[PDB]
C-alpha cells in the first residue's frame, strides 16, 4: 500500500480502539442492572420450583 | 494455584488457593467450601471489589 | 535420587534405544565400505526388539511406576489406567512395526528414519497417556503430531504423499492452535493447569448461573481439538485424504495408536474434570454425525483405503456414544470398543499390506480372490462380518453396547440412527464379500503370498475375532478395572 | 481497563489469523502465516494471564509453545518445499487429487 | 527526559565522525603496510578526505532503478544503518557512562545482531538483479551461521558473570580479565566478529573480482553510503564488545594508583583501537575464503568449539562452586 | 524496572530522523536452492538452544547439579540431532 | 532439590531399605537377576546378528543389538532388585539376609 | 492510549499479513506484528520474552519464511483471488467471534472505572519484596531446569523431530 494509506488505516484503527474503550465502559456500568435481572429471574425460578414441588 | 510468583516470592493468591484446597480435601460436599472458593476467585479477578468501587463512582456521577 | 527415576524407566529405555538406532542407522547408511546398505529392515527389527523390552519393563514394574508420585506430581501421573493404556499402545506399535518388513524390502523404502520417527511418536503417546496437566498434554500431543506430519510425507516424490502431508500439517496446526487457545482461556479463568486443581475448582458448580464464560469456551476449544484428533464429524475431513495419501504402513499406524492415546487424554481431562452436560452433549451430537456421515460416505467409496477410513470414522461415533452417557459402564464400553476396533483394524491392514505387494487399490481388484486364495478370502470375510457387527464375532460388542446405552441413557433417536447406520454398514461390508466370492470377472489379479509376519499376525487376530465371545472375561474385568481407576 | 485492553490486542491477532484462513483460499502459504498469527495470540494470552494472576506457569508454557511454533514452521515449510518441487507450482488446483 | 535527546546526539554524532575517520585509518594503515602513502592531499595528512567523500556522495544524483520494490529498495539501507546505530544505547564507556543501563543488555545485543540480516536480504531481493539476490542470500546465510557461535560465546561470558548487564559484565572482571582464562574463546569471538561483519577474510560482498556480486551493487549516492557507514559502525561495535567481554572494558590493566590516574574511558578507547587495528591488519595480511569454505568453518569448527567451551566452563564452575 | 527502555525508543526516533535527512537531501540538488532452507533450519534450532541457555546461565547458582545435568541432557538430544545432520551432509556446501 | 520416594501404592512386603543406594541395589543382584540380564542381552545380540545379514553389517548390528540388550537387561535387573529391597516385590531372600546382618 | 496505538499498529499490520498480494510483503508485515507484540511485552515488564520474540520470531522463524518465499518466486496469478464476495461470511464469523470473544473477560474481570479522584495514594508498598528483586530471566530459570525439567526435555525431543524431518524430506546430497 501507499505509506499514507497505511497511516490512514492506522488512524482508523485508533478510532476503532477508542470506540471499543467506550463499549467496555458501557458494559462495566451495567453490571448492577444485569445482577438485578439475574436475581429476579433466580427468585422467579426458585418460587416456581418450590411451588411445583408442593404437589 | 502453583505458588510461584512472577517476582520470585509466593504468588498473590496462593494462600487463598491452599485454604480452598485444604477445605475441599476433607469436606464431602463442595458447597461447604464455597466461601473459600469465591475468595480465591476474587483474589484472581477482583470482580466484586471493582464492582463495588464502580457503584461508588456511579453514585458520584448521579449526585453531580 | 536414582530410585526416583524408576517411575520413568520404560520411557528412558525407549528414548535411549531410539537414539542408539538413530546413530547406528546414520553411521552405516552413509558407509561407502558397506556400499550404503538399506537399513530400514535392520533398524525395524532392532526397534521391534526395543518396543518389546519397553513393554517388559513397563508391565513387570507395575508398582514401581507409581514410586515418588509426589516428586513427579507436577509432571505426570501414573496409575492402573495409564498402566493398561500404555501396555496396549506398545502392543499396537509392535504389531504395526512387524507388518512393515515386506514393504521395506519389496518397495525398497530404505529410509530407517521412518522407524525412528515411529519410535519417537510412541514416546510422545506414552507421555500423552500419563499427562496430568494441560501443558504436558499439549507438548506430548505436539510431539506425536509432528512425527505423523513427517511420516505422512515420507514418499516425498509422490503427489499423493506430499498432498497428504500438506493437508495434515495445515489442518493439524489449525486444530492445535484452537486447543491451545482453549488451554489459555482455562488458565486465565482459573489460575491453574494441573488436572487436580482444575477438578477442585470446577466441581460443584458446572453452570450455576454465574458461569465463567472463560472456563466454558476454554472447554469448548479444547473439545474441538480433541474431536479433530479422534476424527469426529465435523472435524473429520482431514482423515480420509491423509489415510489414503500416506504410505500404507503409516495409514495402519495412524488408524490405531493415536486413538488410544487421545482417548486416554479425553477420559482424564473431561471425565476427571467438570463442566459436564454441555460436553457430553458435544460428544453426543458428534457421535450421531460421525455415524451417519461415515456410513453414507463409506457406501460411496470404490477404493479400499478410503472405505476403511470412513469405517473408522463411523466406529469412533459408536465409541463416543459411551463417553456421552457418563457412566462406569459407558467408560468400560468405550474401552472395549477401542480394544476390539484396534484388533480388527490390525487384521484389516495386515490383509491390505499383504495385497499392496500387487498394488491393490480398488474394491473390484479383489475379484475372484476366493478362487486364487481361498483361506485369505475367508479371513478377509470374517474381518468384514466383524466390522459389520454380526454375532458371534467380536465386532458385535460395539453394536450391543450402542443399543444398550440407547435404552440406558434413554435415547430412541440414537437407537433409530444406530439401526439405520448398522444396516448401511453391513451393506457396504458385505459388498467386499460379494466381490471376492460371487463375481466372475473377465480379468483376474493374482496376488503374491504374504510374508510370515503378516500371516502369523492375521492367524492370531482371526482366532481372536472368531472366538473372543467364548472367553471374554479378561477384557471385561480389565476394562472395568480401568474405568474405576479414573476416580479411585 | 488494562487487562481487557491487553486481551483484546491478542484477540484481534487471533481473529486476524482466522480471517486469513477464510480469505486465502488460493494462497496456502498465507494460511500457514495465519496459523502462526493464532499461535502468537495464544502465547500472548499466557504471558498476560501470568502477570494478571501473579503466577509463573503461564511463562514456562509460553517458552515451550515458542519451541513448538518453531518446529511447526520448520516442518511445514519443508512440506511446502517438497509439494512445490513435485508440482513446480503452489497453486491449489495441483493439490486437490485426493478426494471423495 | 528533555535532556535525553542531547545525550543521544552526543552519542550518535561523534560515532559518525569516528566511522568517517575509521575509513581513513583503514586506508592509511593499508597503505603503510603496502609501502605507500594513503590519502595525504585532501587536507593536512589527508585529514579532510572523509568530509570530501561524504560531500561528494550527498551531491551525487540518486538512481533508484525502475523496480517494483521502490519503497523497500530505499528502506533497506535505512534499516541496516539504524540497527548499527541503536546498539550503542547500551554500551558503557566508563562506570555510569551509558545511555540505557539495561538488565537484559546482552540479549538485547544478540537481538540487534539477529536483526542485522534483513537489510542485506531486502537490498538483494528488491534490487531486481539475480546477482545481487544471490550475493545477498550468501551473505545472509554467512551472518546467521556465525551468529550461533557468537551467541554461545555470549553464554560462556554470562555463565561467568551471572547477569546480562553489560556494566556488571565489566565489573566482574576486576579480579581478572576474562580474556586471560578464556583466550581461545576470545580468538573465536574475534574471528566470528570478522565473519559476522562481512569483513576480510570473509568479505564476500567485496569479491566482485571473483564473480561474486555484492548485495549493494545497484546502490548509489546515500543508500550505498548508509550501507558502508552501518558496516563500519558495526566494526567499531564488535571491537567494543571484544573489549567489554574479555579485556575488562574501562578497567585498567593493573589495579595500581598509577594506572587509576588515567580515566576509564581512555582505557576503553585504547582497547577498542587495538581491536580496530587488528581488523585492518587482518584485511592487509590474508586472502579470502570461498563461500563454501567459510560456511564449513562456521558450522564444523566454531559451533562445536563454542558449545564445548560452554560445557567446560559451566562444569568447572559448578564443580568447585565458583559460580557468581 | 522497565524505565531504561525509554531512552532506547527516543534513540530510535532520532536515528530514524538522521537516516531520513541523509537519504533525502540528495533529492533536492527462479532457482530454488534447498541448502538455504537447511541452514535456516539449523540456525533456528541453535537459536532456540541459545534462548534456553540464557536463563540457565543466570540461574546456575540456584539450580546446582540437577539443573546442570538437565541442561546437559537437553544438549545431548540436540547434539545427537547435530551429529545426524553432520553425517547426512547438511553442513557441506560443496 | 527436594525429593520424596514415597509411592502411591504401599509396599506389600517388608521394607528392607526404603531408598537403597545404586551400588547396594547392584550388589543385591541375585542369580535370577543375572539370568534375566543374560537372557535379554543374548536375545538382543541374536536379533542384531540375524537382522544384520541382509545389509551386510552383521557384526556392527550384533554390537548395536547387544548395547540395547545390555541397557535393557541391566534396567530390568535393577528394577527387580530395587523393588525387592523396597518391599514392592516378593523378597524372602532380602528379608532373610537383613534379619542376619 | 499507548495500548491503543500499539493495537492499531498490530491491527493494520496483521491485515496487511493476510491481505497483501505479494507473499514477501506478507512476511515483512508479519515482522512488524512481532515488533508491536514485543512492545506490549515490554509494557508488561517481561523484557526476556520481549527480547526472545525478536530473537526467535523475527531473527529465526521470519528469516526462514523469507528465504523460502523469496526463492519460490510466486507469480500472483497462482494465488490471486477477489475477496469482495467473502465480506458477508467474514462479517458473520467475525461478529460472532467479536461479540463473544472480545468481551469474554468482562463478566469475570470487571474493569475499574477511572474516577475523578487520586487513587494512587491507596497503592500500598511492601518493601520486603524489594530487598532482592528477581529479573524475569532468573525467575524463569529458577523453574525451567529443576521443577519442570521433563517438559523442557520433551521440547528438546520436538526440536530433534524437526531436524530429522527437515533432512529426510528435503535433502538431495550432491
Ligand atoms: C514521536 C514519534 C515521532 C514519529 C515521527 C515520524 C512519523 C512518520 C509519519 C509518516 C506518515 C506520513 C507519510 C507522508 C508521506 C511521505 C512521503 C512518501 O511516502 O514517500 C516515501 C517513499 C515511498 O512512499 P510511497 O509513494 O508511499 O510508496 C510506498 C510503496 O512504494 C507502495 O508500493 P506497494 O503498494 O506495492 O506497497 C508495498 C509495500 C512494501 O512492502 C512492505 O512490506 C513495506 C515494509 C513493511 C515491513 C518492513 C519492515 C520489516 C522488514 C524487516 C526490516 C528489519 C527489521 C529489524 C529492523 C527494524 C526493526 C526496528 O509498501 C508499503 O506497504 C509501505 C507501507 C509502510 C508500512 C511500514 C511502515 C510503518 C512501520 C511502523 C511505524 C511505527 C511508527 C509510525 C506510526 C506511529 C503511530 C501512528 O520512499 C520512502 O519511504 C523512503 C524509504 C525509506 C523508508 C525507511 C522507513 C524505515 C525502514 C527501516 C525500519 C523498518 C522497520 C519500520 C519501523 C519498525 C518500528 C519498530
Ligand atoms: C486535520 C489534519 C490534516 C493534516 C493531516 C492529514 C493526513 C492525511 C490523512 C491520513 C491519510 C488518509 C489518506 C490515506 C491515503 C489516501 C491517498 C492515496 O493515494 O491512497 C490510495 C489508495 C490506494 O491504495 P494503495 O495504497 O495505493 O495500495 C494499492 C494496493 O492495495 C497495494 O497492494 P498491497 O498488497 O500493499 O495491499 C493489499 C490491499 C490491502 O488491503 C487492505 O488494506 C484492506 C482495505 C480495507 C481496510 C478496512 C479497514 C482497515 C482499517 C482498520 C479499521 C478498524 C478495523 C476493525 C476490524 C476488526 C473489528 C472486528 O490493498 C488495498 O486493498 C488498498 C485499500 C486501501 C483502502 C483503505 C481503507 C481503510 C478503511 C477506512 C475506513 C474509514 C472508516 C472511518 C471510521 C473507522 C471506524 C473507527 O486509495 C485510497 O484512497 C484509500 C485510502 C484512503 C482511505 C484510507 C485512510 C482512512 C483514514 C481516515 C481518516 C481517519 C479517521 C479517524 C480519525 C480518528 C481521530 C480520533
Ligand atoms: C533492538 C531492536 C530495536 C527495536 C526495539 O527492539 C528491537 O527497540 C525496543 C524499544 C522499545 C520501546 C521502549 C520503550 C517504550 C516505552 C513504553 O511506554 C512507557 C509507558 C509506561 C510508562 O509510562 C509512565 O509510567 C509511570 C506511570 O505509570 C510514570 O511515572 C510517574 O508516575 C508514578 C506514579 O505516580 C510516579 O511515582 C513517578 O515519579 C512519575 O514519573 C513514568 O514517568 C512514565 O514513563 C506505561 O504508562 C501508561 O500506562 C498506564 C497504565 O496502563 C496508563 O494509565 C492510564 O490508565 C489507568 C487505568 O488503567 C488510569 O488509572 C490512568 O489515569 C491512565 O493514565 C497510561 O496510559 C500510562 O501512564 C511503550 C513501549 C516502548 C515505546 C517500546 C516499544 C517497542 C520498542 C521500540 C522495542 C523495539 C522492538
Ligand atoms: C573506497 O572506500 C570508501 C567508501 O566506499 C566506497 C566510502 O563511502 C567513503 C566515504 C563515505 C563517507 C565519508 C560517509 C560520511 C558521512 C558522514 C560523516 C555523515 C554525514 C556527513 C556529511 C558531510 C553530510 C552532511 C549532511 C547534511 C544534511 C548537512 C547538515 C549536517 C570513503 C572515504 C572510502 O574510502
Ligand atoms: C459358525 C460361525 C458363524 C458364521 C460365520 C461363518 C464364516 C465362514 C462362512 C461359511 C461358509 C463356508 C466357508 C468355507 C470355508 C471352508 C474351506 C476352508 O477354509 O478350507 C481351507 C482351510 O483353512 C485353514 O487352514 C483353516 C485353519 C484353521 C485352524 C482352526 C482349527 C484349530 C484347531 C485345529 C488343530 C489342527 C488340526 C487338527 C487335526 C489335524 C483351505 O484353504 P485353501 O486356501 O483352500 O488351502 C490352504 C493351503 N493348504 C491346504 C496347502 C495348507
Ligand atoms: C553435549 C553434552 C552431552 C552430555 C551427555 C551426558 C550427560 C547427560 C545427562 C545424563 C543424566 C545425568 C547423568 C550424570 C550423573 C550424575 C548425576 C548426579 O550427580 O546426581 C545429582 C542429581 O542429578 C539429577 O538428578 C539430574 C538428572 C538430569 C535429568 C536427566 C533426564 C533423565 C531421564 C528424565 C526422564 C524424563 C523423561 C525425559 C523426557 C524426554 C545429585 O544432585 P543432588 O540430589 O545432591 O541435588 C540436586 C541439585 O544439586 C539441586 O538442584
Ligand atoms: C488370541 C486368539 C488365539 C491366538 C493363538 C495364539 C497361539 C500362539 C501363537 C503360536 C505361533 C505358532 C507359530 C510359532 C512358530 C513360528 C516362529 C517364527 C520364526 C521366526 O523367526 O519368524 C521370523 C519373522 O518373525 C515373525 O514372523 C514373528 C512376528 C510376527 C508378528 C507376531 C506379533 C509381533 C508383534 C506383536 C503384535 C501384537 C498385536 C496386538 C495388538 C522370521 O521368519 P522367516 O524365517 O520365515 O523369514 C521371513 C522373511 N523375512
Ligand atoms: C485383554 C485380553 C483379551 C483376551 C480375549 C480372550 C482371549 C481370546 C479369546 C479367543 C480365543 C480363545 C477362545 C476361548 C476358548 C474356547 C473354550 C473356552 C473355555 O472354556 O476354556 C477355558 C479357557 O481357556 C482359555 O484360556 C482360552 C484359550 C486362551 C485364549 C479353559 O478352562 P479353565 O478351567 O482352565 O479356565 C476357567 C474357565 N472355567
Ligand atoms: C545409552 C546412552 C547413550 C545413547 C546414545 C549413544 C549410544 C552409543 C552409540 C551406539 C551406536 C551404534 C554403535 C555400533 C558400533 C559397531 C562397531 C563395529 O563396527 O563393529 C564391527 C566390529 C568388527 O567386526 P566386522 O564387522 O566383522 O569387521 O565389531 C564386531 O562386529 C564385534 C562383534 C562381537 C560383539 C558381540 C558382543 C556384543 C555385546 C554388546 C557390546
Ligand atoms: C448436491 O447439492 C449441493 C449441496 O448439497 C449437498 C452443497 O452443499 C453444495 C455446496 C455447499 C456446501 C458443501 C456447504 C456444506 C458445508 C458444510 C456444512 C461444512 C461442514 C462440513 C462437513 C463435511 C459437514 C459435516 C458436519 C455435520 C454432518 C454436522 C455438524 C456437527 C454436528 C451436528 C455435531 C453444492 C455445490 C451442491 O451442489
Amino acid at each position: 500500500v501507499k505509506v499514507l494509506t497505511y497511516f490512514g488505516m492506522t488512524l482508523a484503527a485508533f478510532a476503532f480502539w477508542q470506540s471499543m474503550d467506550k463499549v467496555h465502559v458501557w458494559i462495566a456500568l451495567h453490571q448492577d442492572e444485569k445482577q438485578e435481572r439475574m436475581e429476579k429471574e433466580a427468585e422467579v425460578r426458585r418460587v416456581r420450583a418450590e411451588l411445583l414441588r408442593k404437589a | 494455584a502453583s505458588g510461584w510468583g512472577i517476582t520470585g516470592n509466593k504468588g498473590r493468591c496462593y494462600d487463598f488457593w491452599m485454604d480452598f484446597s485444604e477445605c475441599m480435601s476433607h469436606c464431602r460436599e463442595p458447597k461447604d467450601c464455597t466461601l473459600l472458593r469465591e475468595d480465591y476467585l476474587e483474589c484472581l479477578h477482583h470482580s466484586k471489589e471493582f464492582q463495588r468501587r464502580n457503584r461508588i463512582y456511579k453514585e458520584e456521577q448521579r449526585k453531580l | 535420587m536414582f530410585n526416583l527415576f524408576l517411575a520413568v524407566f520404560p520411557e528412558i529405555f525407549i528414548i535411549n534405544a531410539t537414539f542408539i538406532l538413530l546413530i547406528h542407522g546414520v553411521v552405516f547408511s552413509t558407509s561407502k565400505k558397506y556400499d550404503y546398505p538399506p537399513l530400514a529392515s535392520n533398524v525395524g527389527w532392532l526397534g521391534l526388539l526395543s518396543v518389546l523390552i519397553t513393554l517388559l519393563l513397563l508391565a513387570a514394574g507395575a508398582p514401581l511406576l507409581t514410586i515418588a508420585h509426589l516428586f513427579w506430581n507436577n509432571l505426570f501421573r501414573r496409575d492402573n489406567f495409564t498402566y493398561f493404556c500404555q501396555i496396549f499402545l506398545l502392543l499396537s506399535t509392535a504389531g504395526t512395526i512387524s507388518m512393515c518388513f515386506d514393504f521395506f524390502d519389496q518397495e525398497r523404502f530404505d529410509a530407517f528414519e521412518f522407524i525412528v520417527l515411529i519410535l519417537l511418536s510412541t514416546c510422545g503417546m506414552l507421555f500423552m497417556i500419563s499427562a496430568y496437566d494441560l501443558i504436558a498434554m499439549y507438548l506430548a500431543i505436539e510431539l506425536q503430531s509432528l512425527c505423523f506430519y513427517v511420516i505422512a510425507a515420507s514418499k516425498r516424490k509422490s503427489e499423493f504423499s506430499t498432498e497428504a502431508g500438506l493437508k495434515y500439517l495445515i489442518l493439524g496446526a489449525f486444530s492445535s492452535g484452537i486447543l491451545l487457545f482453549g488451554c489459555s482461556m482455562i488458565y486465565g479463568s482459573t489460575g491453574a493447569t494441573h488436572f487436580d486443581q482444575l477438578a477442585k475448582i470446577l466441581t460443584g458448580y458446572e453452570i450455576t448461573g454465574a458461569r465463567s464464560s472463560g472456563i466454558f469456551m476454554g472447554i469448548l476449544f479444547i473439545a474441538v481439538g480433541f474431536l479433530f484428533k479422534i476424527t469426529a464429524v465435523p472435524f473429520h475431513m482431514w482423515a480420509p485424504d491423509i489415510y489414503e495419501g500416506s504410505p500404507t504402513p503409516v495409514t495402519a499406524f495412524l488408524s490405531i495408536a493415536p486413538k488410544i492415546s487421545i482417548f486416554a487424554n479425553i477420559l482424564r481431562v473431561f471425565i476427571y474434570g467438570s463442566y459436564g452436560a454441555t460436553l457430553q452433549q458435544i460428544f453426543f451430537f458428534c457421535s450421531i454425525a460421525s455415524m451417519i456421515l461415515g456410513a453414507l460416505a463409506a457406501m460411496a467409496q470404490t477404493k479400499v483405503k478410503r472405505l476403511l477410513a470412513y469405517s473408522s470414522i463411523g466406529h469412533v461415533g459408536y465409541i463416543c456414544i459411551g463417553f456421552s452417557c457418563g457412566t462406569i459402564e459407558g467408560i468400560q464400553s468405550l474401552l472395549i470398543g477401542i480394544f476390539i476396533y484396534a484388533l480388527m483394524t490390525m487384521d484389516a491392514f495386515a490383509i491390505v499390506l499383504a495385497l499392496r505387494q500387487t498394488r491393490v487399490k480398488y474394491i473390484a481388484d479383489l475379484g475372484a480372490l476366493a478362487k486364487t486364495n481361498p483361506i485369505l478370502a475367508i479371513t478377509f470375510s470374517i474381518t468384514m462380518f466383524s466390522y459389520a457387527g454380526i454375532p458371534p464375532l467380536a465386532g458385535f460388542c460395539s453394536k450391543f453396547y450402542l443399543f444398550f446405552a440407547a435404552l440406558g441413557c434413554g435415547a430412541y433417536f440414537l437407537a433409530l440412527v444406530g439401526v439405520v447406520t448398522s444396516v448401511i454398514g453391513c451393506f457396504y461390508y458385505i459388498r467386499l464379500v460379494k466381490r471376492m466370492f460371487f463375481d466372475t470377472p473377465r480379468t483376474w489379479i493374482l496376488y503374491e503370498p504374504m510374508d510370515r509376519n503378516k500371516s502369523l499376525l492375521l492367524a492370531m487376530t482371526s482366532f481372536f475375532i472368531t472366538l473372543f465371545l467364548l472367553y471374554p472375561s479378561p477384557l471385561f474385568s480389565v476394562t472395568h478395572q480401568m474405568a474405576l481407576s479414573l476416580y479411585l | 481497563m488494562d487487562l481487557i485492553k491487553y486481551f483484546t490486542f491478542s484477540m484481534i491477532i487471533f481473529i486476524l489469523g482466522i480471517w486469513g484462513i477464510l480469505l486465502n483460499r488460493r494462497n496456502i502459504l498465507i494460511m500457514l502465516m495465519s496459523i502462526e498469527l493464532m499461535l502468537l495470540a495464544v502465547n500472548l494470552n499466557f504471558l498476560v494471564f501470568s502477570v494478571s494472576l501473579d503466577d509463573m506457569m503461564g511463562q514456562v508454557f509460553a517458552l515451550l509453545v515458542l519451541t513448538v511454533a518453531a518446529a511447526e514452521s520448520a516442518i511445514g515449510l519443508a512440506i511446502f518445499v517438497i509439494t512445490f518441487r513435485v508440482r513446480g507450482t503452489i497453486a491449489v488446483e495441483f493439490i486437490n487429487s485426493i478426494q471423495g | 527526559y528533555i535532556a535525553v535527546p542531547a545525550e543521544i546526539l552526543g552519542i550518535i554524532l561523534p560515532l559518525l565522525l569516528g566511522v568517517a575517520f575509521l575509513v581513513l585509518a583503514e586506508r592509511k594503515v593499508m597503505a603503510f603496510v603496502q609501502r605507500r602513502k594513503g590519502p595525504d592531499v585532501v587536507g593536512s595528512f589527508g585529514l579532510l578526505q572523509p568530509l570530501a567523500d561524504g560531500l561528494k556522495l550527498i551531491l551525487k544524483e540518486p538512481i533508484s532503478p525502475s523496480s517494483a520494490n521502490f519503497f523497500l529498495f530505499r528502506m533497506a539501507p535505512v534499516a541496516t544503518f539504524m540497527l548499527s546505530l541503536v546498539a550503542w544505547a547500551v554500551v558503557p564507556f566508563d562506570y555510569g557512562m551509558v545511555l540505557s543501563d539495561l538488565n537484559i543488555g546482552l540479549l538485547y545485543l544478540f537481538a540487534i545482531s539477529s536483526l542485522g540480516v534483513y537489510g542485506i536480504i531486502i537490498a538483494g531481493r528488491s534490487s531486481n538483479s539475480k546477482y545481487a539476490f544471490l550475493g545477498a542470500l550468501r551473505s545472509a546465510a554467512q551472518m546467521v551461521s556465525y551468529e550461533v557461535s557468537i551467541g554461545l560465546i555470549l553464554i560462556t561470558v554470562l555463565i561467568c558473570v551471572g547477569s546480562c548487564n553489560l556494566s556488571e559484565i565489566v565489573m566482574a572482571q576486576k579480579q581478572i580479565w576474562f580474556g586471560i582464562p578464556l583466550f581461545p574463546v576470545l580468538v573465536m569471538f574475534f574471528i566470528s566478529c570478522l565473519a559476522e561483519t562481512n569483513r576480510a577474510p570473509f568479505d564476500l560482498p567485496e569479491a566482485e573480482a571473483e564473480l561474486v556480486a555484492g548485495y549493494n551493487v545497484e546502490y548509489s549516492s546515500m543508500g550505498f553510503a548508509l550501507f558502508f557507514l552501518g558496516e563500519y559502525a558495526n566494526m567499531i561495535l564488535m571491537s567494543g564488545l571484544c573489549t567489554l567481554f574479555f579485556l575488562g572494558g574501562w578497567l585498567p590493566i593493573l589495579d595500581l594508583p598509577i594506572f587509576k590516574k588515567i580515566p576509564g574511558s581512555i582505557w576503553f578507547s585504547i582497547k577498542v583501537l587495538f581491536f580496530l587495528f587488528l581488523y585492518i591488519w587482518v584485511r592487509a595480511a590474508f586472502p579470502r575464503y570461498r563461500y563454501d569454505q567459510l560456511m564449513g568453518l562456521g558450522w564444523k569448527v566454531f559451533l562445536p568449539l563454542s558449545l564445548a567451551w560452554v560445557v567446560s566452563v559451566s562444569g568447572l564452575l559448578v564443580t568447585f562452586q565458583w559460580l557468581p | 524496572m522497565m524505565l531504561e527502555f525509554a531512552p532506547i525508543f527516543i534513540y530510535l526516533v532520532i536515528s530514524l530522523l538522521v537516516s531520513l535527512i541523509l537519504l533525502g537531501v540528495p533529492f533536492l540538488f527462479s532457482r530454488f536452492d534447498i541448502r538455504f532452507y537447511l541452514v535456516s533450519i539449523l540456525f533456528l534450532i541453535f537459536d532456540l538452544e541459545v534462548t534456553f541457555f540464557f536463563p540457565w546461565a543466570v540461574s546456575l547458582n540456584k539450580i546446582d547439579l540437577f539443573g546442570f545435568w538437565s541442561m546437559m541432557a537437553f544438549l545431548f538430544i540436540l547434539t545427537i540431532g547435530f551429529l545426524y545432520e553432520w553425517k547426512r551432509g547438511a553442513l557441506d556446501w560443496e | 532439590m527436594n525429593t520424596d520416594i514415597t509411592a502411591l501404592e504401599k509396599a506389600q512386603y517388608p521394607v528392607v531399605d526404603r531408598n537403597p543406594a545404586f551400588t547396594k541395589v547392584v550388589g543385591n543382584f541375585s542369580t535370577l537377576d543375572y539370568l534375566r540380564f543374560s537372557t535379554i542381552t543374548g536375545i538382543s545380540v541374536t536379533v542384531g546378528y540375524l537382522s544384520g545379514i541382509k545389509p551386510g553389517i552383521k557384526g556392527p548390528s550384533m554390537v548395536t543389538g547387544g548395547l540395547i540388550g545390555l541397557m535393557g537387561g541391566f534396567m530390568y535387573a535393577y528394577q527387580n532388585s530395587a523393588g525387592r529391597l523396597m518391599g514392592f516385590f516378593p523378597n524372602d531372600g532380602e528379608v532373610a539376609s537383613y534379619q542376619k546382618r | 492510549m499507548i495500548l491503543s496505538v500499539l493495537s492499531s499498529l498490530a491491527l493494520v499490520s496483521g491485515l496487511m499479513v493476510v491481505r497483501a498480494k505479494n507473499p514477501v510483503h506478507s512476511v515483512l508485515f508479519f515482522i512488524l506484528v512481532f515488533c508491536d507484540t514485543s512492545g506490549l511485552l515490554l509494557l508488561l515488564g517481561l523484557d526476556f520474552f520481549a527480547m526472545i520474540f525478536l530473537v526467535v520470531y523475527i531473527g529465526a522463524i521470519a528469516v526462514l519464511f523469507l528465504f523460502v518465499v523469496m526463492m519460490f518466486h510466486i507469480q500472483i496469478a497462482e494465488i490471486h483471488e477477489e475477496v469482495l464476495r467473502y465480506l458477508p461470511v467474514s462479517g458473520i464469523i467475525g461478529l460472532i467471534f467479536w461479540w463473544e470473544m472480545f468481551f469474554i473477560l468482562d463478566n469475570e474481570s470487571i474493569p475499574l472505572l477511572p474516577t475523578q479522584r487520586n487513587t494512587t495514594s491507596l497503592r500500598y508498598t511492601v518493601y520486603a519484596g524489594k530487598v532482592r528483586s528477581w529479573t524475569n530471566l532468573e525467575t524463569l530459570g529458577n523453574l525451567l531446569y529443576t521443577y519442570y525439567f521433563v517438559w523442557f526435555l520433551v521440547s528438546s525431543l520436538i526440536l530433534l523431530v524437526a531436524m530429522i524431518g527437515a533432512i529426510v524430506l528435503t535433502m538431495h546430497r550432491t
